[PDB]
């Protein structure tokens, strides 16, 4: 099975430096190109660039908004792909793709075709602040299905994960995108779950944020 | 420095409906690719070397063109195809996507489910005091929310967020929350949560008194 796997991305102050990295694994990571892409939030992807394969020389190309910036480097020791990024500007915040390229072979068909789940890169002055977590209870089994919620604010910077019920509950699970306001970000997270469960089993939602190393579980009482 | 545009830039669909995704260079290319890249997923490719279907890709797609005009298009619309589709070409260096093309999928109207909940005991020790309001899976998209203390309209302090179509039933959801320091919130009794959508001529709406106990 075919694995890429994004790292390094947070939080990053303008005009200073980050790199990331691309763990690999599923196939000879030395026959094969690896290029960079990103997506700023809500925006249209852009290639960055890609380095060649031994063959070729592990040479690179770059896009024109970044050259000079970035390098593309790879430690085919321990067959992973890095982006350095220099000077970094608020443009540069988004969700960074490492994508294995063309390959000795003609499988086509395989190219451009694997991409990592990505990872988020914040270029920011602002500091960072881990999450108030607050429960969202009804306030009077008036129906067959009572939605719940969850209340994440005032943290620093993104991403956060919600879950509920250690993941057991995916069904009926909404988690709008998270708004910023004034150097703070807020999301809400809501579960639909019917009456009879509940309050009879008992849900709680999981939030997460590794940028300040914050993690706690918040049980829905009713109210 | 081969710039693509793609149009239209945002289209909504009706089941069986032949969709057509047009991307336009400023130079030639010899092919041209696609992507189609779902909400909260990472791009998949869809068509390469112009039109040849990747894996698990439907035949109802399929991709034409040269030079500097390109299209991919799939003859009947299904749930499934729902997706912000990008082109790309790798005929010159650098690789360049397109705009993009945000496909949604036209379904039956749906009316919203309204969930106000009132500030956590918790959040209120802390001295602030934030109302959420859940307006869950409808559809169209056009949805208006609008708060209501104690029978006026209130605008500042209110943050909106909206989700993408969802895969499961094809419906948006939207949450609104309405921030206010514990002073304000206690100095009013009444909160509602007023929704104006196309199923209905008045108002959803959904309120709550503040209690005390
Ligand atoms: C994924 C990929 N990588 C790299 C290259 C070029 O490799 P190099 O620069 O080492 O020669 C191509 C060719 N583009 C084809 C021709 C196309 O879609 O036009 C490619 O599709």
């Amino acid at each position: 099975e075919v694995k890429l796997q994004e790292s390094g991305g947070g939080l990053v102050q303008p005009g200073h430096s980050l790199r990331l990295s691309c763990a690999t694994s599923g196939f000879t990571f030395t026959d094969y190109y690896m290029s960079w892409v990103r997506q700023p939030p809500g925006k249209a992807l852009e290639w960055l660039g890609l380095i060649r394969n031994k063959a070729n020389g592990y040479t690179k190309e770059y896009s024109a908004s970044v050259k000079g910036r970035f390098t593309i480097s790879r430690d085919n020791s321990q067959s992973i792909l890095y982006l350095q990024m220099n000077a970094l500007r608020a443009e540069d915040s988004a969700t960074y793709y490492c994508v294995r390229d063309k390959g000795s072979y003609g499988n086509y068909e395989a190219w451009f075709a694997y991409w990592g789940q990505g990872t988020t890169v914040t270029v920011s002055s602002a500091k960072t602040t881990p999450p108030s977590v607050y429960p969202l209870a009804p306030g009077s089994q008036t129906n067959s299905m009572v939605t719940l919620g969850c209340l994440v604010k005032g943290y620093f910077p993104e991403p956060v994960t919600v879950t509920w019920n250690s993941g057991s509950l995916s069904s009926g699970v909404h988690t709008f995108p998270a708004v910023l306001q004034s150097d703070l970000y807020t999301l809400s997270s809501s579960v639909t779950v019917p009456s009879s469960p509940r309050p009879s089993e008992t849900v709680t939602c999981n939030v997460a944020h590794p940028a300040s190393s914050t993690k706690v579980d918040k049980k829905i009482v009713p109210r | 420095d081969i710039e693509l545009t793609q149009s239209p830039a945002i289209m909504a669909a009706s089941p069986g409906e032949k969709v057509t995704i047009t991307c336009s260079a400023t130079s030639g290319v010899n092919y041209m690719h696609w992507f189609q890249q779902k909400p909260g997923t990472s791009p998949k490719l869809w068509i390469y070397s112009t039109s040849n279907l990747a894996s698990a890709v439907p035949a109802r797609f399929s991709g034409s063109g040269s030079g500097t005009s390109y299209s991919l298009t799939i003859s009947r619309m299904e749930a499934e195809d729902a997706a912000t589709y990008y082109c790309q070409q790798r005929s010159t260096y650098p690789f360049t996507f397109g705009g993009g093309t945000k496909l949604e999928l036209k379904r039956a109207d749906a009316a919203p489910t309204v969930s106000i909940f009132p500030p956590s005991s918790e959040q209120l020790t802390s001295g602030g005091a934030s109302v959420v309001c859940f307006l869950n899976n409808f559809y169209p998209k056009d949805i208006n929310v609008k708060w209501k203390i104690d029978g006026s309209e209130r605008q500042n302090g209110v943050l909106n967020s909206w989700t993408d179509q969802d895969s499961k039933d094809s419906t948006y959801s939207m949450s609104s929350t309405l921030t206010l320091t514990k002073d304000e919130y206690e100095r009013h009794n009444s909160y509602t949560c007023e929704a104006t959508h196309k199923t209905s001529t008045s108002p959803i709406v959904k309120s709550f008194n503040r209690n005390e106990c």
